[PDB]
């Protein structure tokens, strides 16, 4: 906790030097619970949703090839129909906030085509003269 | 023709309005309730960081957090009494007389003592017991036969003699995944952008604290008097009122009590008012006279800037219904206070002592179904309290703007949280991004 | 009013029972199906 | 088509402080056997496809 949201008013590419202080923050009584037995559960069902919510982006990152990264490359090539823009106002002059504002309705189509991306590179390697 | 490729990346700092549930937390140092459901300490230096260029829209009355807290006082109010004694075999027909000895004519039929047949650990025995009850919890049957007040409509449980709800500072605490954001701008509406922000892990201390028409013990404002409301405009919607100066207030229950235990079964007592020791006299709260006409002057400068330059402030009474509506309600010392605020709001602009009625038996605001029954406290009491708020409802709207009036009002057990919630926001984190960059695999 | 294929069916019960107070009680009746009320030992 | 032909009302009556007691009042107009009705017209005939079966 020395800068949980630090670089939110940062720019896109001066943001990319916190990654790991966001990630390492997001999974961070004695007989009362037990005795009152509604907040036994009103508290487990808190840290349950934590855990579920970790897994399900760690899965994610597993599928399109990005396990164990914080910064992750793909082969997937951007469609400029879905930020018509050059990388000098992206990476600069622009927060991650406004970028996802911006990006929103494509998420799901990107994803798509990650697993896409994925998919095909284990079919090439089930073929030992693959890419030649 | 840039040929990028869609990189990812995880840890991204992005956050989204969100509601989850949030955790109470104490300083440790506090038989108390909030002694108890708020175990978890927090950090003596909370990790407090200035977000740099962050804009963020806010709006006070449309806070989950208010809603929260709401269900959390009215769930442990429900789980304190769980365990103690029913008074159910105290709803028989009782023979009161006046309490005539000793009493100022202020008090002349205020008091009864009133006997009744009531049952002993066997089944087989019965007592004749007696007690005080005030008027407002007696009800005649049919001049001398009474029933207790709420026989027809409720069930009745004793408070847990034991128990304290004597407010303690309580922070709230984001839980993982989460954030709470909040405005250290100046002047803050309650509603809109403000674009100086910090993130924190909880709130600040807030003592639950519950009171109608004025609001006690919160944090008195900061530069000037702020008035928020939802609308302003419409005369259904409420106006509230916050000050940067406290007005003292003292209240007092000057009768001399003692109590009585009664077995009213095996291994359960019942706690009665008994004898009052010397004279008889009337409940009441002393406001310096010299600070509130002078504070209302401020308020006055302030509530005409949303109507006029030159138009006329006038502070009325409040209108009918419950005291629950119409008095300040005030809990002290463990006694529920109805005191009359008509003394504060008669004036036109362009020490005052407040009589207070004493009740037992609480239908509290929370529901109807059940009602509390409040043991009575030895020796005598005194109360001393920072006016912090006042509640306001406009009557007017009508076409003439000559004057304006305006009343007393709320009385909605949130009108006290809302006002310290006003501040936060909670927000959910998103880590993952996309964006193109000029690197594939 | 009784049809003969519902004679014996219904019975008129009246009885002492309790009211708000517990020092006190009321006489009510109300109708019961037979099916649900069995004879003590002919009212 | 199954039908309780009788027109009751109800009285409320106190059992105890908040507690109340619903007893069945008055039947309005004659006392009447309830009854349910099936169409014999589909009843012996849908016996017989299940006898084949
Ligand atoms: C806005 O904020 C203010 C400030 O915090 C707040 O006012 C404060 O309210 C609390 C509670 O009403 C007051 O605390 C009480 O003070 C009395 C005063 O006693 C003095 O003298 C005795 C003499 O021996 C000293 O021992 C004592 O330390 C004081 O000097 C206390 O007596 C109260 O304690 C008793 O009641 C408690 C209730 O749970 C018990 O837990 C405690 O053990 C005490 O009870 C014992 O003695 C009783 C005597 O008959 C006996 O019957 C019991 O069974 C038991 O044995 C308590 O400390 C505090 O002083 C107020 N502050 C000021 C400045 O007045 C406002 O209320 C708040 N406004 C709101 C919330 O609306
Ligand atoms: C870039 O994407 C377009 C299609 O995106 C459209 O808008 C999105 C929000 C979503 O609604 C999509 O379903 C839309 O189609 C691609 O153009 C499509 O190419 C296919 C190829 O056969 C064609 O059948 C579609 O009709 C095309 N869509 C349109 C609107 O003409 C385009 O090829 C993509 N470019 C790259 C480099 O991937
Ligand atoms: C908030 O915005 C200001 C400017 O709008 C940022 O300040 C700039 O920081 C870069 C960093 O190298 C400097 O080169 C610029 O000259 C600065 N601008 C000015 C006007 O001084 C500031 O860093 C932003 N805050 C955050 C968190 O990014
Ligand atoms: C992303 O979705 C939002 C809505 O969720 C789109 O904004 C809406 O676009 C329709 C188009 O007719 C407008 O009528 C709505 O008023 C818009 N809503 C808002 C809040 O402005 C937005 O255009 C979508 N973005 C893209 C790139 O498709
Ligand atoms: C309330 O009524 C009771 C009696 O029902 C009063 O108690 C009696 O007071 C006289 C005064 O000398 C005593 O001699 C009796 O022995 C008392 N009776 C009992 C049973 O204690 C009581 O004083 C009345 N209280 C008030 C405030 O008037
Ligand atoms: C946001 O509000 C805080 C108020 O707490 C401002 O901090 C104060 O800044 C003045 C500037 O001289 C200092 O003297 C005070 O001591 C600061 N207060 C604290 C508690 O440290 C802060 O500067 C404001 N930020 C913006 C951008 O206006
Ligand atoms: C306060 O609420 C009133 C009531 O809805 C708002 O005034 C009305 O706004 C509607 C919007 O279509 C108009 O059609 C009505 O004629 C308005 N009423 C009157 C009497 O003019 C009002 O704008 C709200 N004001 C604020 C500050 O929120
Ligand atoms: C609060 O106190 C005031 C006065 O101390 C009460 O006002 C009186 O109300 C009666 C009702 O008709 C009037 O006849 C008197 O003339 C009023 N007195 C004054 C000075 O105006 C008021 O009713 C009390 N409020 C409550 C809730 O009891
Ligand atoms: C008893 O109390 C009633 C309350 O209104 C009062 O009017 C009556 O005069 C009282 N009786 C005596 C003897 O004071
Ligand atoms: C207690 O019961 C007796 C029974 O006759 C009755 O006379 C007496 O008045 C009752 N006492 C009270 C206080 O109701
Ligand atoms: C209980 O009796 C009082 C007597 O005046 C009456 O006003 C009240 O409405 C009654 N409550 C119910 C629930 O019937
Ligand atoms: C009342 O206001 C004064 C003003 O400084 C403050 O010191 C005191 O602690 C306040 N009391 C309460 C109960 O907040
Ligand atoms: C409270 O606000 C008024 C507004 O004009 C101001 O004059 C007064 O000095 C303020 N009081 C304090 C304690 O700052
Ligand atoms: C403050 O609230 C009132 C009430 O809706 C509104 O009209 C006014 O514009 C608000 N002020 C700001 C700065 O948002
Ligand atoms: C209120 O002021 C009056 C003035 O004489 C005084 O007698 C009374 O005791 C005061 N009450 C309180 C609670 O201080
Ligand atoms: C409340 O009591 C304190 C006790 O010293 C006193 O100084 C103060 O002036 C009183 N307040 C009022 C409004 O009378
Ligand atoms: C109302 O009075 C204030 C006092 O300074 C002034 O600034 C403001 O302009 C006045 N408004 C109008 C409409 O005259
Ligand atoms: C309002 O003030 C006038 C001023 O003389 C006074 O006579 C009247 O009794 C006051 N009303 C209340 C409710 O105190
Ligand atoms: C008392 O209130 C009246 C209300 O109009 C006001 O005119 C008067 O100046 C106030 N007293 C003081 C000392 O300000
Ligand atoms: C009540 O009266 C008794 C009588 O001696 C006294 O001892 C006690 O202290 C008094 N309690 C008060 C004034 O709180
Ligand atoms: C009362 O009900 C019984 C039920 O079998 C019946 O035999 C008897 O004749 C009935 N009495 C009358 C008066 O109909
Ligand atoms: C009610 O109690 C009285 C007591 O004598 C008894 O005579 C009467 O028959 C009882 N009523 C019923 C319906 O049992
Ligand atoms: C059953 O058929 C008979 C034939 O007369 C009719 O009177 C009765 O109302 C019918 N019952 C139902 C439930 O339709
Ligand atoms: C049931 O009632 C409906 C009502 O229209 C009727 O058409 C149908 O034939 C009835 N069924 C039987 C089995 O009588």
């Amino acid at each position: 906790f020395l800068g949980f949201l630090g670089a939110a008013g940062s720019t896109m590419g001066a943001a990319s030097m916190t990654l790991t202080v966001q990630a390492r923050n997001l999974l961070s009584c004695q007989q009362h619970l037990l005795k009152l037995t509604v907040w036994g559960i009103k508290q487990l069902q808190a840290r349950v949703l934590a855990v579920e919510r970790y897994l399900r982006d760690q899965q994610l990152l597993g599928i399109w090839g990005c396990s164990g990264k914080l910064i992750c490359c793909t082969n997937v090539p951007w469609n400029s129909s879905w930020s018509n823009r050059n990388l000098s106002e992206i990476w600069d002059n622009m927060t991650w906030l406004q970028w996802d504002k911006e990006i929103s309705n494509y998420t799901q189509i990107i994803y798509g085509l990650l697993e896409e991306s994925q998919n095909q590179q284990e079919k090439n390697e089930q073929d030992l003269l693959a890419l030649d | 023709a840039e040929n990028l490729w869609v990189t990812v990346y995880y840890g991204v700092p992005v956050w989204k309005d969100a509601e989850t549930t949030l955790f109470c937390a104490s300083d440790a140092k506090a038989h108390n309730v909030w002694a108890t459901h708020c175990c978890v300490p927090t950090d003596p230096n909370p990790q407090e960081i200035h977000l740099e260029n962050v804009t963020e829209e806010f709006n006070m009355w449309k806070n989950n957090m208010v809603e929260q807290m709401h269900t959390d006082i009215i769930s442990l109010w429900d789980q304190s009494l769980k365990p103690c004694v029913k008074l159910t075999p105290l709803c028989v027909t009782l023979q009161c007389t006046n309490v005539t000895n000793n009493i100022t004519d202020d008090m002349r039929g205020e008091l009864k003592n009133c006997s009744f047949n009531m049952t002993t650990e066997l089944r087989d025995k019965k007592q004749k017991v007696y007690s005080l009850f005030y008027r407002l919890d007696v009800v005649q049957i049919n001049n001398k036969e009474y029933r207790l007040i709420n026989c027809n409509t409720s069930a009745i449980t004793q408070a847990c003699p034991k128990v304290s709800f004597e407010p303690i500072p309580i922070h709230y605490c984001a839980p993982a995944g989460f954030a709470i954001l909040k405005c250290k701008d100046k002047k803050f509406n309650g509603t809109g952008p403000c674009t100086n922000v910090s993130t924190v892990q909880c709130t600040h201390g807030i003592k639950p604290v519950v009171s109608t028409q004025l609001l006690l013990n919160g944090s008195l404002a900061e530069e000037e008097v702020i008035i928020r409301s939802e609308n302003i405009t419409n005369n259904a919607k409420n106006i509230l009122v916050q000050l940067n100066e406290s007005v003292q207030i003292n209240c007092t229950r000057p009768n001399n009590n003692t109590r009585k235990s009664i077995r009213i079964g095996p291994g359960q007592w019942f706690y009665a008012t008994g004898d009052i020791i010397g004279d008889i006299r009337q409940a009441h709260c002393n406001v310096s006279k010299a600070t509130w006409n002078e504070t209302l002057g401020k308020v006055v400068k302030q509530l005409r800037k949303h109507f006029g330059n030159n138009t006329i402030i006038r502070f009325a009474n409040s209108s009918g219904g419950d005291l629950e509506v119409t008095t300040h309600s005030f809990n002290c010392g463990g006694e529920f206070f109805y005191c009359n605020t008509s003394g504060l709001f008669n004036s036109t602009w362009i020490s005052i002592t407040l009589p207070c009625r004493i009740k037992q038996i609480i239908n509290m605001w929370q529901r109807i179904g059940q009602a509390m029954y409040a043991p009575p406290i030895q020796g005598v009491i005194r109360c001393v309290s920072n006016i912090t708020g006042l509640i306001l409802t406009r009557d007017g709207g009508s076409t003439n703007s000559t004057t304006e009036t305006f009343r007393p009002g709320g009385g909605d057990m949130r009108d006290n949280w809302r006002s310290e919630l006003y501040k936060y926001k909670v927000v959910k984190i998103e880590p993952l991004g996309v964006a193109p960059t000029r690197c594939k695999r």
